[PDB]
């Protein structure tokens, strides 16, 4: 069953049929929307010409993780904004239709005599559906001009517009990026909607300040809205708000005759009202409790900090404060390390996003959508980096990630299908960029060959004492190991490591091998 | 583990030592150092428990060591100054004697390293685990599996397993060459006897002194035809 | 001044300087024989120039008299100093450091063992948590090795106390099948049924693989002496 | 230093800064506050009463030693910051500049993590010991 065959059938079907009962009962949509639950959304190619440093560039994405390793001047975040942008006009026509995007400026086209225009082409892939993008900015003066082209997009949003317009349970892609200024977020130095909706994510994408003020005042009524149903409050309460909703809606009648904002306001209230007495009607239809949200936020954090037993909230000084008990010592939120806000912040934004954009499914957290993730090993001690990655794609595993790190350690944990290494090279004097593939798998080897073959670095410094090692290392190889000069060698090497280092062992073995292989040879000869 | 040949006892101011005086802190200094002239001439360089080099050949004192009874003191209150009551431990926080002390278990289950020999029931392996032998009776088996468990001699990964890892595989060459040597000599055809004799006595000459050499005798045993 | 200094701390530049074109200006780096814009360099080598030019600028105002100012004294604290930074700019960050400003206190935490790697043992402190007297507490200890001119996990093993090989679930076949050949046990059908998913995971070339092979012709042959 | 996550290495850092502070405050004039230790920076434990930090100076064979204290809630404090020896210092400095011009001072530096006359005609501002990376324009436009 095609996704465009069962659009098509059910957009014929539309316009014959004027009544919505009918049409929210149709075999087809129930088709639709069957077909459409189990649609991964993965993007599968992208090339870049004349963007910024970048002169023509084509990259193949997994559909799980990818990792992007290497140095150069160009930068691998530019990379990154390139996918940043062409997912914003994905998100804007959902939002609303034939809404504009994000357009290429007029300083990122590269600076070459011989250029006259930029282009960006992406591809994404949703099972046997396939559509591409193409977005395009030519430079002042040019003789002709480019427009992009957004048919296939608007196509595809117009789908998720049409399911989303008869079923309010709806479930939607997410997309993320967080870029490394996330160390000055994360900081949470000391600096109210009554209702939530899925709409409030897509305002922005590039994570940001106002995120973690957001999730405080998610959490706090959360946790308020919780208490209602540990109270277990009957329907009477039901009763006094549909009562104070009408004492509103005479105040509005009141006003109304012989204030604008005093009516906009009343206005707001009473919809924030009405839509609390739908929430608790969906109550007697039943839901997921509130509590088991808030430990399934609260568990998924506490996955990630084994060291933590429980995470609090006290009210005090008319105020909510949190309190984490490491040990036996209760502790603020501002006296953790700074690798622990970073994580704290991470995961916190990661889980919000998902719970909000899927309120129909049973476990939240299993969602799809695409995240981009600049320098995953900011402030993580080498214990962490082995783990970091295994716990990522463990909790969330239907959502693809792209990555870019800069130690072996991270690297040593991941498949080398997933690995894509960028090298400058000068050929005919100009500097051409390349992606290879690591020569042998790293998954499960140590650190020093994940350096050897993921990164092409010697694992070795080439200090003085080197020098002198390696000297030695000859002439004991090559036999006259017996000079004065290896004397004077010698003496300096045990003077600098010792005698019971065991890499002076290992020489020491050496000669002694090579001592008794005559003497054997000898005894039968 | 290694098996200890205690030599003629030299308490020396042990001996002036009274059980009734008690006051084991009151030991100055000079006895200590006595007691430590003895101890490292007993036992080598490394460490009872876990063979980690305890003193390096001679500006910090290095690879702090204590004195470490093999009993408890509050219920063998009797033996606080017995002379085969001494061992000397290193100072690692997570192992040996430091970690002895923070469980409770049988006294009557433990390993002594100047009593029985510990070849008889551990095997260890080329990537650094340790396996009990098959064939033991229950109490042995017992035994085994309580001392490795209160001793932390058997991580699940790191500790003292990535060391002992570490030290077999620098030594691997020496162990490659010798045995293709052998190979050799078998081979074109002498006294299987002779070769057996030279290729294990060069060898033990050349593995004294040295850290884990229990873990590297039992592997080049093990390749040994 | 202050551009020799930085000349001096990395030489594979020739010369810098300020050209102001026929309708821009810009600031040229020249290496071997290539021009380079001041803004092409990396986000390591911006962060390097910045540090190295702020710790010129103080020394040279605060030491008027002297012919040579870097040869100034005082006190300088870093804190995370491998931030940003490749391997290969991490295996010599401190050398020249140490010799560009000889008379100067240095004060540094880090978290990579690339670093450690070039320090001498007499100037590294670990800190660790023991309790004692049922309060837990802070403690420092010293390394008991040399850990210069080491390889990188020796160093990170013997500077942080860290198993340098991950606990990967792909890993758990491979000691099972090592302690099966180790206890001549090779040929059993479980070994058999194992080698098919590591074989499969790793290729039969990956030199893991061929010690495991070396180790099963050695007992094998072994076997075949003692049979006989 | 070398460790993990939550070991105290940033602290180690923040107590020389603190004490260097006090010093700096000294020469650039005498009788002048510098950093006090923020409330919250005291530790949490139930039998803690009051905090100190104590730092030692040697200069050649002169020695100088300096202690700074605050108590929370604790009844008894350990008397007030012994501020007698960096004093000598301070004047000692101020005196040799004072009659010589085109002298020598300590330099005292700290590049610290995210967080967050007088020669003051090339703009370089030495009042601040805390300085920032990763500010590249400021410096591009310095120069
Ligand atoms: N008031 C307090 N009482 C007790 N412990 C505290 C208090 N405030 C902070 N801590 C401890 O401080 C630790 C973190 O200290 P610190 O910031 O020095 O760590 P770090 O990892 O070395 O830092 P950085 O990443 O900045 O270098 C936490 O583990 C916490 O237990
Ligand atoms: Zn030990």
């Amino acid at each position: 069953m095609n996704l465009e065959t069962c659009y098509v059938d059910f957009l014929e079907l539309e316009s014959h049929v004027i009544n919505e009962d009918y049409l929210k009962e149709s075999v087809e949509l129930q088709k639709l929307i069957s077909t459409l639950n189990e649609s991964k959304f993965h993007l599968n190619k992208i090339g870049i010409h004349d963007f910024k440093r970048i002169r023509e560039l084509q990259i193949s994405l997994e559909d799980d993780l990818t990792v992007f390793v290497g140095d150069n001047g160009f930068g691998k975040s530019t990379i990154l904004d390139a996918i940043a942008i062409v997912l914003s006009w994905l998100r804007s026509n959902i939002e609303k239709e034939s809404k504009p995007g994000t357009y290429i400026k007029s300083h990122e086209v590269n600076n070459s005599v011989d250029v006259e225009y930029a282009s960006i082409d992406a591809n994404i892939k949703l099972k046997d559906f396939n559509t591409s993008i193409l977005i395009t900015k030519a430079k002042e003066g040019a003789y002709y001009s480019r427009n992009n082209e957004l048919l296939g997009v608007k196509k595809l949003a117009s789908i998720y517009r049409l399911v989303n317009k008869y079923v309010d349970n709806a479930s939607l892609p997410l997309m993320a990026y967080y870029s490394i200024a996330r160390s000055y977020i994360g900081g949470g130095v000391d600096r109210t909607k009554t209702v939530w909706s899925k709409f409030d994510v897509y305002d922005e994408i590039e994570f940001d300040r106002n995120d973690f003020t957001d999730f405080f005042q998610w959490l706090v009524f959360l946790h308020n809205r919780a208490s209602q149903e540990k109270l277990s409050e009957s329907q009477t309460t039901i009763n006094a708000l549909f009562s104070d909703i009408q004492s509103l809606k005479a105040t509005l009648t009141q006003l109304s005759a012989i204030d604008s904002t005093v009516i906009k306001g009343l206005e707001l209230s009473l919809k924030e009202k009405l839509n609390y007495m739908k929430s608790l009607q969906s109550g007697e239809h039943k839901f997921n409790n509130a509590v088991s949200l808030y430990d399934s936020v609260i568990n998924t954090i506490l996955k990630f900090l084994p060291e933590f037993q429980w995470i609090k909230l006290v009210y005090g000084d008319d105020d909510y404060k949190i309190i984490l008990k490491k040990g036996e010592v209760e502790l603020d939120i501002q006296q953790l390390s700074q690798g622990e806000k970073t994580i704290f912040t991470l995961v916190g934004d990661l889980a919000r996003r998902l719970i909000l954009l899927n309120p129909n499914l049973s476990n939240p957290l299993l969602g799809y959508g695409i995240v981009l993730i600049d320098e995953i090993d900011l402030h993580l001690h080498p214990q962490w980096q082995q783990t970091i990655i295994e716990r990522l794609t463990s909790t969330f595993p239907n959502v693809q990630f792209v990555i870019t790190t800069h130690s072996p350690q991270v690297l040593s944990t991941v498949s080398s299908r997933s690995v894509r290494i960028l090298q400058e090279v000068e050929v005919d004097g100009v500097n051409d960029l390349i992606v290879s593939h690591p020569d042998y798998q790293i998954k499960g080897v140590s650190n020093q060959d994940a350096l050897l073959y993921g990164m092409r670095t010697d694992p070795i410094p080439s200090t003085k004492e080197n020098g002198w090692l390696e000297e030695y290392k000859k002439l004991v190889e090559l036999n006259r190991y017996s000079s004065d000069e290896a004397l004077l060698l010698r003496e300096k090497v045990i003077k600098h490591f010792g005698l019971d280092h065991p890499l002076v062992q290992e020489c020491d073995d050496l000669i002694s091998v090579l001592e008794f292989k005559n003497k054997i040879n000898q005894h039968f000869s | 583990m290694k098996y200890l040949s205690r030599q003629m006892p030299g308490p020396s101011v042990l001996n002036k030592f009274d059980y009734r005086r008690d006051d084991w802190n009151s030991l100055s200094s000079n006895d200590k150092k006595e007691i430590w002239e003895e101890i490292i001439k007993m036992q080598g360089k490394l460490c009872a428990y876990c063979e980690k080099k305890i003193e390096h050949h001679k500006g910090k004192n290095k690879v702090e060591r204590h004195i470490e009874h093999f009993y408890r003191k509050s219920y063998y209150k009797n033996l606080t100054f017995e002379w085969s009551n001494l061992f000397g431990s290193c100072g690692e926080p997570q192992r040996c004697g430091f970690y002895k002390d923070k469980q409770k278990y049988n006294d009557d289950d433990l390993i002594k390293a100047d009593r029985q020999n510990p070849d008889v029931f551990f095997h260890f392996l080329e990537n650094g685990d340790v396996h009990i032998r098959e064939g033991l009776n229950e109490k042995e088996h017992k035994m085994a599996e309580v001392t490795l468990r209160v001793f932390n001699l058997n991580p699940s990964s790191g500790g003292v397993k990535a060391e002992r890892r570490r030290a077999i595989e620098l030594s691997m060459t020496l162990i490659k060459e010798l045995v293709g040597c052998a190979s050799q000599l078998i081979e074109s055809g002498c006294e299987i006897e002779d070769v057996r004799s030279m290729v294990f006595d060069e060898f033990k000459k050349n593995v004294k002194d040295r850290c884990f050499t229990t873990a590297i005798k039992h592997v080049f045993e093990n390749r040994m035809p």
